[PDB]
Order: structure tokens, then C-alpha cells, then sequence
């Protein structure tokens, strides 16, 4: 019998799981409340060469449209101007998402015993690594094609510069490898991607198509494709640990807890980037946070793992609550800070006013005329000496950073929450913005010691800090950031300078 | 229907006007190089470097960071997302690294993935060739079925060495290399497995369950000394630069190469085997592949280090002392296996001069490297002296 | 039935065919039918629209007869009628190259052609024969070919010339 | 020394010259007048494993940006209809070319006797069943994404009830393959691509891309990376013979029948597809043509070869003399004739009407005049029984069909040329528009004996020929051809029935 | 400029309104698949069949032709561009072959282009490893360099046998199964001399030229009857089916097939030699692959037509016979190569036991599938004769 025969990867997968042994040291070299069983099965009976077989066949597809089609009908260039800049922050923070996240599975992958779990984790490890590479794809493809490269060209270091960036590396950096590996599969997996990651790579896609955007779409997708395993890796998470009776003690507070910092960042940062990065719209933010967090994950998501003693998060009620104008309040401190970031932004046009106002009843009176009165005084021409954070001063309306989730919020004017909680600790000020943030950091003061923007860039004259971390265009004197996104009058480091601005650490004033 | 509902701003007449509209005469910065401001290994800066440098959000405090402050959330107690405590070692800068290869994942996968099919390629005709009619029937059911299943689980434990490192890494080169040295041990381990599998669908009594090789490997006495460096190099490493070095630059470097390149690759040829070789060619290709990266980082980046280089050399003298030992031992245990192969197989003038090829390969390869003054005499007789 | 296809044309010979169980008598009919009704010496050009669907029919009729009625060794040497492949081909190929112009030439190759086309010899033979008459063929006839006035090319093909027109 | 080492292609086809030895019987298996160069060179060092990577990088950028990104933006419906149409034609037609070009190169590999030229011959050969396979999924695409299906779908079987498809044999089919070997690497190198083919392929990916076709561009383009091998093969064919005797006295004679062939066809069909094809212009056919003909082909490229004995074709002053108007007529007929076809065809616009008067002065006063006179008659309208067919035998227009280009004429109507020499041999009847054809019948009657639509289809019932041949679309009665390209009213088989339109030999009136 | 000159109707806003106003509601028919008249040879069309099948125009007269009418153009004479008498093989359809692999252009030079990449690999790593090291001198040096490198030729000219078949193949599955069989020969002869440039390049002396292998296949013994089956084969069949068919289910099978399997395969690793099994691997390969393509065509639809079954099997069967004797001699000459070898390194009951597997395995795979009567033992012993 010589017919022609070879063998696939579930036939080697067959036997993957007793490719582990026992002895003494076999176990975890990482702090854990949990016990991960060491007989968990993975979905997906992969061996490490059809895994690249399968990844391999999808560049094919992605690299090949953008450079061969895309390129032809420069794509990378006919996209709407607030689009182009929007880009440069969603991929490059997503990058930093992407790339921890291999960290994570790595501390994951060193957590499971089973052999099949620890095989599952490193699907990831090494799918994170691609969707690193694609996230910095799209900004390196809209720099070398498209009509801004400033910011997209040098993210990874004039990202550094700006209050967003801090908040970013909590949820997606810091929050996905430091604590607990189970702490981390939940925000990385279980409400990371599963309530947001998936839901908004895929939202991106209709944002970008809507905004002429066909490069984003094309590698977004491509990733999306990789996320069914990465959803399986996260439900068998706690599968692993449902029958260790830490579990009952643990999970739904580390849950609860994952969840809160998840959406204490995504709640008003993608809906700011989403309704004020773009000209035209795809769905108002407020419907689209419902759907996703409450109907698909709050509800059958989390339903699903309800056999497992998985509870819907309890501070869900103050979630929704505090969620409503986030994203509006968020995009006023943006705005008013434009100098300290890596990308251009505008104020909202006319027809998006009323879109504003149709979708958010009450915007124009609030919103609405603070933008057309920092307008008029001229916040987008470099010769008005007005930069909106000078309104703020002016009106007495501190800006805080909260201590634990890095947040920006002010309290004195946001039309969402006010609540703020300040605490003297062993001589430093510590301020918070809401009960749960504010309880992680009574409980555990040794985790969250991030230093704000206020506090290191206290005393220092605006135009020295951008200038020091490389906030300069390719002339070396116009600045990357911009308050408006037109070709002409664009903000130099001497318009800034002038400006005579000096950071002030805003928590002293209760001294 | 025909063109959907959904308007696209590329190609939708009103939307697309609107876009153009908006659009500046020229692009605002001539600098269209993501990149530009990382410094070049090579003549000019390539996608490798340009897609992987500085992806990893460091602050300057660890050695070549770009960003500031300290992280944003811990570890219970305060332990740094990644710090400088994680591995002795020390440098000026954590992204000076590069894979040689310039590999980042599209490229590794399309390489893999090239492997993968012609795998399949090559089975299916060897099958259809009947190739198998002149294979030393002792040689398939004892020595490639129990011995050389077995050292999967070398390769499998070596491949777990790597998790930590994959958490712990303090750069994303490095990070990127060392996940691909794991993954492709992973690898090797999966195809010893696969030939298995393929010999148990044309071989009527040939059992592909690992039952047999892992006993071997478990309560064996072949692979014992090499089990127990395994378990250490895996779970008694917590510095994730000593156990990437070690088990590289060390034992895999020794044992590993032995038993690969000096038994298998050497000897199933005399058995009429060229399938096993099929796999091993992989193996070597990999090994080889892997070395580059593991000798750009240890000895280009660390061990000459223009601050730390004395300082590195020393931590890296001691844990190839420190493993050198365990390794030797690996090595000695093996050599009983040579006692049951048939008559006349092989003499200790080949097996001698064998070992010689892999001692004086790692001396030049990697001992010199660190100034690590080796004994290539006293090593092979220290092994010899297993038969 | 009038088809491109299929018509009674066709299914007339496909009956004639299907009475052909002889070699000798298949074979006489398919040379018959090639002077009767192929290239421009054709006897009639009656079959126009059919003779090339209805040859290869023949054909197939001659080479199945063939292969049944043939050792092994005349399959590969003997023509349909017995003849001698080699000595065939030899012959032709001396006339060709003793043609004393391109107009005799072209009916040596043309003939060839009627008579032998491949049922009849083995295709081996019958093209190593394309190979050489169409060499020498074309020799002849493309020297000086642009030299002979229209006018007088007409009369030596000898074509009726039934109407001209020119700006 | 253990250093990493290889082999590329080069150090390997450094030794190739010297695969092939010396045997009695080692010689060419096909008749021709020539003697190739033992020891001619290539000028691209392949070998088999090299050139199959470069293909392969090739697809994997064209089948990406066909299967994703082109997909994605529907890109197979947002092209103009007529385009749609054209590109049945076009792609079906290339394909035919592309597909005996394999068989031509076969051929010519069996010609050559040195090691290196037969390479490069093979290479081509490799190129041409890449090519086939690039046409036929051009088509392929439309078929299954495109506004009409129908025609793309089964044009290797539609395409013989037209006559359009008997003069494409000519020039791509058998000019390729049929003759001496030198001859056919004349029509098919030499003159074919050179002269048409390239020029064409980058021609019709600007018209394509201007009509919003980027499904052709993408393939095309790709076609079109590989023809640098093929001038090569063609220059190199030439440089092989010259040093025998016999090219002096044989090599301008065939080349000046190739050009004659090529020509003859390509002249009116190129510029007809162009023109009558297209919603949106590029450029006039009569100024393309010059250049391409004319300057490039019959100056630049045919001058480099004087060195070797090449002249310009004899004929080339009379090929410009026709060219003027030819397309012009042409279309008149394949328009009358729409029922034959397997695409859909429209009557120029009043727009489209100025450009070609504007561009041709005199075209109104004729073409013009006759289509609107069609138009007049219902000649769109399925229930005007009317086929423009009817007109010319009304106003006693006989169109012939050339014995020999097989290029339908209407010498009693048309601008261009208006000769027809009417000869009778052996109880034939035979009709010739040109000088040229008529010496090549004259010389070669057995070459040229093709029967043609009205000798075939002599006393056949119009709807019985297009039913017998399956020109039809799904439904089993609307026809695959039309005389508009909107999408009501569309013609039936029934409608064709109803004319009891009868073909006639038009020769058979002469005595 | 940035947004360039060049108007897209795709892209630009005036052209692009212009197209989708003229655009129709709906497709003008449902039916969007390219070749849905093609029968399929699976369950459903392949895209394989689809981009192959019907893109020859040929005419009904040459079976399984959908056209009408003689060919435009054809050669001095009258020979047609195609024709039935370029082959003495018949079928109701030339178009029923199906290369069972179903490659198509895309398909066969990505998997060779895979191969390309990883053989590089392969030598970086083989280099870097210093394996050479272990290979005994002599089978290098002799063995390799001049006997294995002689076999190019062999190769080369299997390869050359196809060119006739390029030009004269009835229909688009065949030729591009034929085309694509000769295509892998050369590739295995370019192989063949890459390691031999390899060796040249790791080891000191080792002269790549092709002189001596040259030299060995036109003026040596062990391949004197190989060369001139080879240049028979090649030159003296007019035939594209004879060519084809004896070839790749005569010659190669058990000639071929022996050289490349049943002694450098199975004796390099006797020598330490794991560098040339890894290209023999890329030939052996390469051979079973063709092999279902030739049986699909030779035996499923010639074979097996159902009007010219017994024909085609006579003439398959008188070709076989036709062949067999060259190929005989071939084998009978390459024995000679066996006295050559440094003694000890096999004998006649493994060199025997190797020629029945040959043997055996065509009778299986070719032979019995046209009724041929093949004698195994006969045609052994006529082998052995050359030992010397
Ligand atoms: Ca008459
Ligand atoms: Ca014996
Ligand atoms: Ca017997
Ligand atoms: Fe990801
Ligand atoms: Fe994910
Ligand atoms: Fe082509
Ligand atoms: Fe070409």
C-alpha cells in the first residue's frame, strides 16, 4: 500500500496534552489566588505549523491589497483630514494593547499546567506579536502615504507627551500584566476583548470606511479573524480556576474590579474618538455603549458564564450612570490641552453641531457654545496668545488626573460626574473621581503610585516640555499638534512659548 | 442588493467630494518614515526595526526607555509591570538587540508556513514512493519510536523555559526573538510527534501514543540527567535573561546539538532513514536561526556592552559554569544509549570525534564569546567516560 | 437537421462509417474522401461545412481497424495499405528535393498529405515528413516572394478573376 | 569555516549553456528556413525555482487586493456597463493569445538549439499559461461579482457565433503557432507584442481605471511585469538567425507578412473596443495608433534591429492609409450584426457623437447619420423588428468576410479602404479587401481555406444559430447579446425569431 | 501633487455618479459562474477546471472541440494549427483529463516557490551546522560530483522530450499537465548542479564545473545506454502522447525511478550524505506527483475511454514493449556503477531485492493498467547481466 499520506495538526494535537510531566518544581512562577486545573482543554487543536499557515494566508490577502490596489488608488491619502489624525491615536494605543497583551498570555501561558491551556495562551503570545506589527503597519503605511506623517512616524515616543496616554497604559499595558494572572486575563480577555477590543476594532472599521479610510479597515479586519481563539482563551480561563474554591472567594471581585478599569477609560475615550475624531458619523456613542456593554457583554457574555459563579459586575448601575456625557466632557479637556499631543484636532462643524444636539439633547447649550466662544476668541489662530486651557484657569475649573485609572475629569464643570475625593497620605496628595477607583487605591496604595502630568511637568513652561519630548514637526519649530486640521496657520513653538504657559499641580490649592 | 446599503467616503460621490474638499494642497511634514528617529543597525533603517523598536511603552528608568514616570497599576506589593529586578543583567540600552534574520511575525510565519505545506508535500509522496521498504525495522519500533520520542519532551521543556521570558523581557526585539526561539521549539517537538504519527499510518503495528517515549523520558535512564537539567533551566530559573542564555548558549548548544546533529542526523542514515532527517534538517535550520539572535544579543549587545561588558561577561562565566555541569552530566547519561544499538553501528572513534565537533563548535560559537575558558579535553573525556 | 453540430450530413456518414469493418475497405474510403473533399485540390467543395468533423470520424474507424489487423511491429513501420513507412517518407522527401519549383512543390507536399495523413502512416513518420516538405516548401515559394506583379500571380494560380474594384 | 552559505539562480545558470550535447539526431522537429545559433544567450539568468518565486510574489500582491480590498469596495459593479461588456471581449479575447503563445513558445523551445535561448523560451512558455490563467480570471471575477454575468461566464463557447472571433484566431491562435517557427515568432514577439500586445495591455488598464474598472488594472498590470523576458525572446530570435544566409533572403518577407496579419486586425478591433467600448475617453485611437505603429514600433524598436538585416515592413505606408477610418467601419458592422455577439453593445451618444466628429471630421455626415437613422427605425427597441442587418441588404450594402484575415468589410460602405478582388478556383468562390492577403492566398491557398459565418451559416434562420450555440442566458430566452446596454428591454430569442432574419453567402451573386 | 492627475471612475466624484446612474437594479443574470457549462469531475466545479478547461478553441472535429469551421491560419502544406494527426491515440474528449492535484499557473509556482525559499534555508543551515564534515571524500567527490552530476543530463533531456508536446497537446488540461511535468524535470537537472555549486562553495577543491559530469554522461559507460534511450526519446518520437507516455510510465519508472531511489537515495546515507536525499526527496516528490497526473490521463480517460478503450490500450501496450528494451539497456549499462563502489558497501541480493521493488511497483502503477505482460523475473535477470 503506497497511497499518499501525511498527517494534520488535530492528529498531533491528539497527544499534545501529555507532552507535560510532574515533578517537584512544576508550577507557577507567578503570585495567584487561583488554581488553573492541569487537565483544561483547549478549543482549538492547533500544532505551531498550520497556526503560521493560517496567519500566513491572511497577510497574503492584507499586504497584498495595500500595497498593490490601495496604493494605486491612494489610499492612503483621500481620507477626511480629523480621520487621519484620529488613526494616529487609535492604532498606535491599540499597538501598546497589542503588545502587552503578549506579555499577558506569556504570564498566562506560564500559569496554566495543562499542556493544551499553555498551548491555547501561546496562539495569542504569538497573535499579539501580529497585531502589534499591524496596528504599527497602519501608522507606518498612513505615514509613508498619507497627508500628515507628524505623530504617525513617531507615536512611540510624542505619544509620552500627553495626559490620554497615561490612562491608555493602565488599561491596556499595566492593567493586562501587573497583578494577578487571572486579575490580567479579565481585563485582557474576559472584559478587555470580549466588551470592548472586539466590538471597537470592528466599529473602527465602519468609522474609517465612513471617513474614506480603507487601509485601517483592511488590516482591522485581518485581526479580527484572530480573535475567536482569544475569546475561547479568556471563557477557559475560568473554566481552569470554577472548581477551586478561591474562586467563589475571588473571581467576582477581580472581575467586578477588571471591569470598572476597563470601562473607566473606553467609556469616554472611544466615544470622544469616534463622534469628535470623525466628519462623518456611523451610530451615536451612547447606543453604542448600551449594546455592547449591557446587552452583548453585561447580558449574554456574562450570562453565559454564570454556571461558573460569574456575576454581573456590580458597579455596572454606576457605569451607565457615569457614562452618558463622558465622552463630551473628555473631548473639552482634550481639546484645551491640544498642545500636549501628537495629532491634530478640530472643533465640531456645523452640521455636526446638530448632530450633537439631535443625539444628545441639552449639547449645544453646554458644549456647544463653550467651542463657539474659545472660536471666536480665536483658539485656532496662533496670533490670539489663547489656548482653551487659559478658559479653564480663568474659570476657576480645575483639571485633576485621577490617581488610579489616570483620567483626566474636572469636576467643577463636567455635565456628567463631579464627585472628587481628596486624601493626604505620608506627605502626597492623592486625588480620585469615583468610589471604586478611590477604594483600590485605599486597599492597595503600593499599586497605583503613577505620577500625573501636573506633577512632573509642575513648575515647567509648556513650550520646554514639548519641545524636550519631541513634539516638532520636521522644520523643527511647527508643532505636531494642532487645534485645528487645515493646511495653513499652523502652531509653532514659538506661538506656544509666547503663551508664556507654566503647569501648576492643581491639588495644591487645597493646602 | 447589488451596491449595499453602506456608503463608503472613498468611493461614494458626495462623501468622497466632502473628504477632498478637506484635503491640504501637500502633506504637512515631508518626513513620511515611521521610524526616522530609531537608530539604524544596518546602512538604512528597515521594517523590521522600524514595525518593532520602541513598541514596548519603557520609561527611561529601564535602561533605553523613551517614556517617564513610573507605571500606571502593579503588582500586589508594588512589583513593577517590568523592571530592571528581573534579571542580572545589565546594559545601556534594552532595544539595541536585533534578530539578525530581521524577523518580525509576517515574514516568520511565511517561513513556517512554507515548512508546514511542503511538510505535507514531502509525506505524501515519500508515503506513495514506499521509501519506508528500506528502513532498519529496529531502528523505526526501538531507537525513532521510544529514543527519539522521548526527546520531545526536551524540546517541549525548553519550549516552556521560555514563558517567563516571554512575561519578563525587557525590550521588544528581544521579546520578539526570544518568543520565536520558543515557538519554534514548540515546533520541533509537535514534527518528532508527527513522524511518529506518519510512521503509525504506514507502519500496520507502529503506536503513535507518546505512552511509551514519555516513560522513557519520565522513568528512563537515557534522558535522565537531561530531564532533570530541563525541569531546572523551566521552573528553577526565575531571571528570564540566565535561562534564554543558558539553555542557548549552553545546553541545547551541547546536549541538545549532540543528540540532533551527532546521533540522529548522524546515525539514522546508516538505517536507511531519511525521514527522520527530514525533521532534524528543520531542527538544525531553526537551531542554527535561533543562534544568531541568542549570539546578537548576549555577546554583541550584552557581553560587549560599552558600560557593562566586564560586568555581563562575569554573570555570564558563571551560568555557563553553573550549567555546564548539568549539561555534562546530560551528555553522560546519553552516551549509555550508544550500548544498544546493534553491533557495529558505530565506534568510540566516531563518537569521539562527534562529541569533539559539538565541544569545539560551542567553544567558537559561544565559550570564547564570554572568555569563558573551556577544556575541550577534559569536557569530551568527562563524557566519554559515560559508555 | 441542419446544424453546425449535428445534421443529416453528418449522421449520413456516420451510418457510411459504421459499415467500414474492413481495414482495407475503411482505408480506401478515408484516401478517397481526402482527395474528394480536402485542401484547395479538393474534387468538390460540396462537404465545405462538414468533411473536417466527418474525416476525423473516418479516421477513427481506420485506426481502431488498424490496430486489430497489425502486429506489433507494422503498427509502428507499415502504412494503412502495407506499404513501407520509411521507404515512403524517403521517397517523398527525394521528389521534394528534386522539385524544380515552388509550384511543383507544393503538390508533392499537398498530395502527401491527401494520401498519407497519419491513420494511413504512423504519425512518427508523417511529421518527421511535415518537417522536412514543409522546409523546402516554404524555401521556394518565400524567395522573392513580393517580385511576381498581382496581375500575374492570378494567372499563374489560375484563378478566374470574377471582379475587381480599387478607389 | 562554517559560514552560512547558498546558491542563487545565476551560479546555477552560469553552467546551463552546457546541459544540452551533441547527437546525430539532435536537431529541430519542425520545418523552417532557418538555423538558430548554437550558441545564442538569454538575457535573464533563470533557473525553475527562481522564477517560480517571482511569479509567486506576484499573485500573492493581485489575488490580495482582488479577493480583499477589491472586493470590499465592490469593485466589480462600480464600473460603467459598457465597460462591463468591453471587457468580455477583451479579457476572453487576450486569453485566446495568451493561451496559444504557450504552445508558440513550445515551439520555438523546440527550435532553439543552445541550452540558453530554449530557457528563455521556457520561461515564456511558464508565462503564457500564467497569463491564460490571468485572463480567464478577469472574466472569471466579473462573472461572479459583475452587473452582467452573462458573456463572461462562457465566452470560450459564446465567442464562435461571432465573427469578430474568426480574425482573433488569426492573428493570436494560429499566426502563433502555424508556419515557420520564425515566422510565428514574428507574429507573436516580434510584431504581436511589441507592436499591440504591451502597448495594449497599459492602454487598457488607463481606459479601465477611467471607466472605474480597477479589476483589469490589478491583473493587467501584473501581465504586464513579465514582458521585459518576452522582448528579450523576440530580440533574441532574430540576433539567432542573422548570421545564416538564409535571413537575407527570407526574414523581411515574413516579417512584412507578419505586420500585414497583426495589423489587419488589430488596427480597426483595438480601436473599436476603445472608442465604441467606452463611456469615458482617454485619447483618440488615430493618434495612438500612429504613435504606436508609427513611432515606437515602426522607429525606435524596428530601427535597433537594422543592424541584424531588419527593414521596415514594406506594407507599412498602406497599413496607415486604411488605419484612418477603419474601426469607424467596423463597428457599423459588428453593431448591425449585435445578434451574433456575446456581449452587449450601445449607439454613440449625442456626447460621444461631438468627440468622434470632433476628433474625425466627416464621422457625423456618415457614421452619424446612419446610426441615428437606426435608432429611427427601433433599432434598440425589441419590438421594432428591425436589426440594423436589414439595412444594408434594403440598401444593397453586401458585407464579406475577408478568405484570409478573416476582418468582415463593406466595401460599397465605408471611408476606409474600399477594394475587393473577387476570385474563383477549383469551385470556390473567394473574396479578399487588401493587396496583401490576396498575394498570401495567391502563394499559400492551402494555408487559408477558414469557411466563414455566411458560408457556414448559408440558409440558416437567424434565432436557430444563436439557440444551437447556446446564446442565451439563464433563463433559457433573453439573448446573451443586445443592441443597448440598459436593463429593461432586453431582446429575446423570440424577438430574433419574429425578424426570420435568413443568412445568405453574399458571394454567390456573382456569376 | 499629492492627489495626482489621473482620474478614477472608481474614485473621483464626477466620472463615479456618472457610472452608478447608468448601472441596472440588479445583475442582467443570476448566473455568476464562469464555466457552469463545464462537467465537473468532483462534486462541484473546481476554480482549477474553471481558468483551464474550453480555453483551447478547438473545433468538434477534434473531439471534445465546442468550435466550428478550420483553423485561420495554417502551415505551409496544410498541417493544422492542431489536429488528430499529430497523435495516434483517440478519445471521445480531449478535454476530460484532470490533473488530480488540480494546479493551475497560482497554485504550482507558489508550492515551488516554497520550495525554492526553504532549500535556501535548508543550505544556510546546512553550512552553518558544518554537517559536510561527516560526508566520506570519496562518495563526494566521485560519487556525487561526477555520477549523480552525470544524471543532470538525464534529467535535462526528459525534460527536452516535452517540448514537441508544449506545441502539439490537444487540449488545455493536458497541456498544462505536460508542461508542468517537464517544467519540475529541468528544476531537478538545476538541482542537481545546485548542490554540486554548493559543495563547491564549502568545500576546498571541489570544481563545480559541469565538465566532468559532462563528460561521464556523453562518453562514459554507466550511462551510455540511459543517454541513448534519452536521445531517442527526445528526438526520434514525433509523437506527444508516445513521448509523454513513455517517458514518465517506461523510462523514468523504472530507469529513473532506480537511480534516483534505489541506489543515491538509499546508498548516500551510507556515506554520511544527508545533503543530496534532501534534493532527491524535492525529485521523488515531484515524480509521484506527475505520476497521478500521467495515469489520469494514460489510463482514466485513454484507458478507460469508453469508444477507444481496446485501441488505445493495443497502442499504449505496443509502446511499452517499444520502450521497455531501451530501458532495459539503461538499467544493464547503470549496473556497471555498482563495481565502483568501495567494497562492502552493498551486494547482488540488495541490488537485486532493489530492482524487484522498481519493477514491481510499475507493474502496479503502469503496466497492469493496460493489460501489458510484464515478466518481473525475466526482465531482472536481464538487468543483472550487467554486474560486473
Ligand atoms: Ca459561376
Ligand atoms: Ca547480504
Ligand atoms: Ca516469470
Ligand atoms: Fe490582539
Ligand atoms: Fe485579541
Ligand atoms: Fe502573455
Ligand atoms: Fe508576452
Amino acid at each position: 500500500n503506497r497511497a499518499p499520506t501525511s498527517v494534520n495538526a488535530q492528529e498531533v494535537h491528539r497527544w499534545l496534552q501529555s507532552f507535560n510531566w510532574d515533578f517537584k518544581n512544576n508550577r507557577t512562577k507567578y503570585a495567584t489566588k487561583y488554581k488553573m486545573a492541569n487537565e483544561t482543554k483547549e478549543q482549538f487543536k492547533l500544532i505551531a505549523k498550520e497556526y503560521a499557515r493560517m496567519e500566513a494566508v491572511k497577510d497574503e490577502r492584507q499586504f497584498g491589497s495595500l500595497q498593490d490596489a490601495l496604493t494605486r488608488l491612494n489610499a492612503g491619502v483621500r481620507v477626511h483630514p480629523k480621520w487621519n489624525e484620529t488613526m494616529k491615536v487609535v492604532s498606535n494605543f491599540l499597538e501598546v494593547g497589542e503588545y502587552n497583551a503578549i506579555a499577558a498570555t506569556g504570564m498566562l501561558w506560564d500559569s496554566a499546567q495543562a499542556a493544551e491551556q499553555k498551548n491555547g495562551y501561546l496562539a495569542q503570545v504569538l497573535d499579539e506579536i501580529r497585531h502589534t506589527h499591524q496596528c504599527a503597519y497602519v501608522n507606518y503605511y498612513f505615514a509613508k502615504n498619507g497627508q500628515d506623517p507628524a505623530g504617525h512616524n513617531d507615536a512611540r515616543r510624542t505619544r509620552t507627551i500627553g495626559p490620554l496616554w497615561k490612562g491608555m497604559k493602565r488599561v491596556f499595558s499595566d492593567g493586562f500584566i501587573s497583578g494577578d494572572a487571572v486579575e490580567c486575563s479579565l481585563n485582557l480577555q474576559l472584559v478587555g476583548e470580549a466588551c470592548f477590543t472586539n466590538p471597537l476594532i470592528v466599529a473602527v472599521t465602519e468609522w474609517a470606511a465612513a471617513n474614506g479610510d480603507e487601509i485601517t479597515p483592511t488590516v482591522f479586519l485581518s485581526i479580527e479573524t484572530d480573535e475567536l481563539r482569544h475569546m475561547a482563551n479568556g471563557y477557559q480561563t475560568v473554566v481552569s480556576i470554577a472548581n477551586d474554591p478561591a474562586s467563589a472567594k475571588y473571581l467576582n471581585t477581580d472581575l467586578n474590579n477588571a471591569f470598572w478599569t476597563q470601562q473607566k477609560y473606553f467609556t469616554p475615550v472611544l466615544g470622544m474618538l469616534f463622534e469628535y475624531g470623525s466628519k462623518f458619523k456611523v451610530e451615536p456613542w451612547v447606543k453604542t455603549w448600551d449594546r455592547w456593554v449591557y446587552e452583548d457583554w453585561g447580558g449574554i457574555w456574562i450570562g453565559r458564564l454564570g454556571k461558573y459563579g460569574v456575576e454581573s459586575p456590580r458597579s455596572l448601575k454606576d457605569a451607565k450612570q457615569d457614562a452618558y456625557w463622558a465622552h463630551h466632557d473628555l473631548y473639552l479637556l482634550a481639546y484645551a490641552l491640544w498642545p500636549t499631543g501628537f495629532f491634530r484636532l478640530a472643533l465640531p462643524d456645523q452640521e455636526e453641531m446638530e448632530w450633537f444636539e439631535a443625539n444628545y439633547p441639552g449639547w449645544y447649550d453646554h458644549y456647544g457654545k463653550i467651542y463657539e466662544e474659545w472660536r471666536a476668541r480665536g483658539c485656532e489662530d496662533p496670533s490670539s496668545g489663547f489656548i482653551p486651557l487659559m478658559w479653564f484657569i480663568e474659570n476657576n475649573h480645575p483639571i485633576y488626573i485621577d490617581r488610579v485609572s489616570q483620567v483626566p475629569f474636572c469636576p467643577s464643570l463636567a455635565k456628567g460626574a463631579s464627585t472628587l475625593r481628596v486624601h493626604e497620605y505620608n506627605g502626597e496628595m492623592h486625588t480620585f473621581s469615583d468610589q471604586w477607583g478611590e477604594r483600590m487605591w485605599l486597599a492597595e496604595p503600593e499599586r497605583y503610585e503613577c505620577q500625573n502630568i501636573f506633577e512632573q511637568y509642575e513648575g515647567r513652561e509648556l513650550s520646554e516640555v514639548i519641545a524636550e519630548l519631541h513634539g516638532l514637526r520636521s522644520d523643527g519649530k511647527t508643532l505636531i499638534a494642532q487645534p485645528h486640521v487645515r493646511g495653513d496657520k499652523l502652531w509653532t513653538l514659538d506661538d506656544i512659548k509666547r503663551l508664556n504657559c507654566v503647569f501648576k499641580n492643581p491639588v495644591k490649592a487645597f493646602n | 442588493s447589488m451596491l449595499g446599503e453602506r456608503r463608503r467616503g472613498l468611493t461614494d460621490p458626495e462623501m468622497a467630494a466632502v473628504i477632498l474638499k478637506a484635503l491640504p494642497e501637500a502633506p504637512l511634514d515631508g518626513n513620511n518614515k515611521m521610524g526616522y528617529f530609531v537608530t539604524p543597525r544596518w546602512k538604512r533603517l528597515t521594517e523590521y526595526e522600524a514595525l518593532t523598536v520602541y513598541a514596548q511603552p519603557n520609561a527611561d528608568w529601564i535602561a533605553g526607555g523613551l517614556d517617564w514616570g513610573d507605571w500606571t497599576q502593579k503588582f500586589h506589593g508594588g512589583r513593577p509591570s517590568w523592571g530592571n529586578e528581573t534579571t542580572e543583567l545589565r546594559t545601556v540600552d534594552w532595544f539595541k538587540h536585533r534578530d539578525p534574520l530581521r524577523r518580525w511575525h509576517a515574514p516568520y510565519v511565511k517561513d513556517k508556513a512554507e515548512e508546514w505545506r511542503y511538510t505535507d508535500r514531502f509525506l505524501q509522496g515519500y508515503s506513495a514512493d514506499g521509501q519506508i521498504r528500506a528502513m532498519n525495522p529496529t531502528w523505526r519500533d526501538e531507537f525513532i519510536n521510544r529514543y527519539w520520542g522521548a526527546f520531545l519532551f526536551n524540546e517541549y521543556g525548553l519550549f516552556n523555559a521560555h514563558s517567563q521570558g516571554a512575561r519578563e523581557a525587557l525590550s521588544d526585539v528581544t521579546r520578539v526573538s526570544l518568543a520565536f526561539w520558543g515557538f519554534d521549539k514548540i515546533d520541533i517537538a509537535q514534527m518528532i510527534q508527527l513522524e511518529r504519527g506518519f510512521l503509525a499510518k504506514i507502519v500496520p503495528g507502529f503506536d503513535e501514543s507518546t505512552a511509551v517515549p514519555k516513560a522513557e523520558w519520565t522513568n528512563g535512564e537515557v534522558y535522565k540527567s537531561a530531564r532533570l537539567a530541563v525541569e531546572g533551566l523551566w521552573q528553577e530559573v526565575f531571571d528570564w535573561n540566565e535561562s534564554a542564555f543558558s539553555v542557548h548558549a549552553v545546553y541545547d548548544a551541547l546536549f541538545g546539538q549532540f543528540v540532533r546533529r551527532e546521533f540522529f542526523q548522524r546515525l539514522a542514515p546508516r538505517f536507511g532513514d531519511n525521514l527522520t532527517p527530514f525533521f532534524i534538517n528543520q531542527a538544525q535550520t531553526y537551531f542554527q536561526i535561533a543562534k544568531q539572535g541568542v549570539q546578537d544579543l548576549y555577546y554583541n549587545c550584552l557581553g560587549d556592552d560599552p558600560e557593562f561588558s566586564d560586568y555581563n561577561r562575569t554573570v555570564m562565566r558563571n551560568w555557563t559554569g553553573k550549567w555546564l555541569e548539568p549539561t555534562i552530566a546530560a551528555l553522560r547519561d546519553f552516551m549509555g544509549l550508544f550500548a544498544k544499538l546493534p553491533a557495529g553501528t558505530t565506534d568510540k572513534e566516531e563518537i569521539t570525534a562527534s562529541l569533539y565537533r559539538v565541544v569545539d563548535d560551542w567553544i567558537e560559537d559561544y565559550a570564547s564569546r564570554i572568555d569563558f575558558k573551556a577544556d575541550r579535553d577534559q569536557i569530551v573525556k568527562a563524557v566519554l567516560a559515560g559508555l | 437537421k441542419l446544424g453546425i453540430h449535428s445534421n443529416d450530413t453528418r449522421d449520413a456518414w456516420v451510418n457510411k462509417i459504421a459499415q467500414l469493418n474492413t481495414l482495407e475497405k475503411a482505408a480506401e474510403m478515408l484516401k478517397q474522401f481526402r482527395m474528394d473533399h480536402t485542401t484547395p485540390f479538393r474534387n468538390s467543395y460540396e462537404l465545405d461545412n462538414d468533411y473536417l468533423w466527418i474525416e476525423a470520424k473516418l479516421e477513427e474507424k481506420v485506426a481502431v481497424l488498424k490496430a486489430r489487423a497489425f502486429n506489433e511491429v507494422d503498427f509502428r513501420h507499415k502504412t494503412a495499405f502495407g506499404e513501407d513507412a520509411k521507404s515512403v517518407l524517403d521517397g517523398t522527401v527525394a521528389k521534394m528535393n528534386a522539385a524544380k519549383d515552388k509550384w511543383e512543390a507544393e503538390k508533392i507536399h499537398i498530395g502527401f498529405r491527401q494520401a498519407y495523413k497519419p491513420p494511413i502512416m504512423p504519425v512518427n513518420y508523417f511529421l518527421d515528413g511535415e518537417r522536412q516538405l514543409g522546409t523546402r516548401l516554404m524555401e521556394l515559394r518565400n524567395l522573392n516572394y513580393y517580385d511576381t506583379p498581382l496581375e500575374e500571380l492570378r494567372k499563374q494560380r489560375g484563378v478566374r478573376v470574377v471582379h475587381l474594384q480599387s478607389p
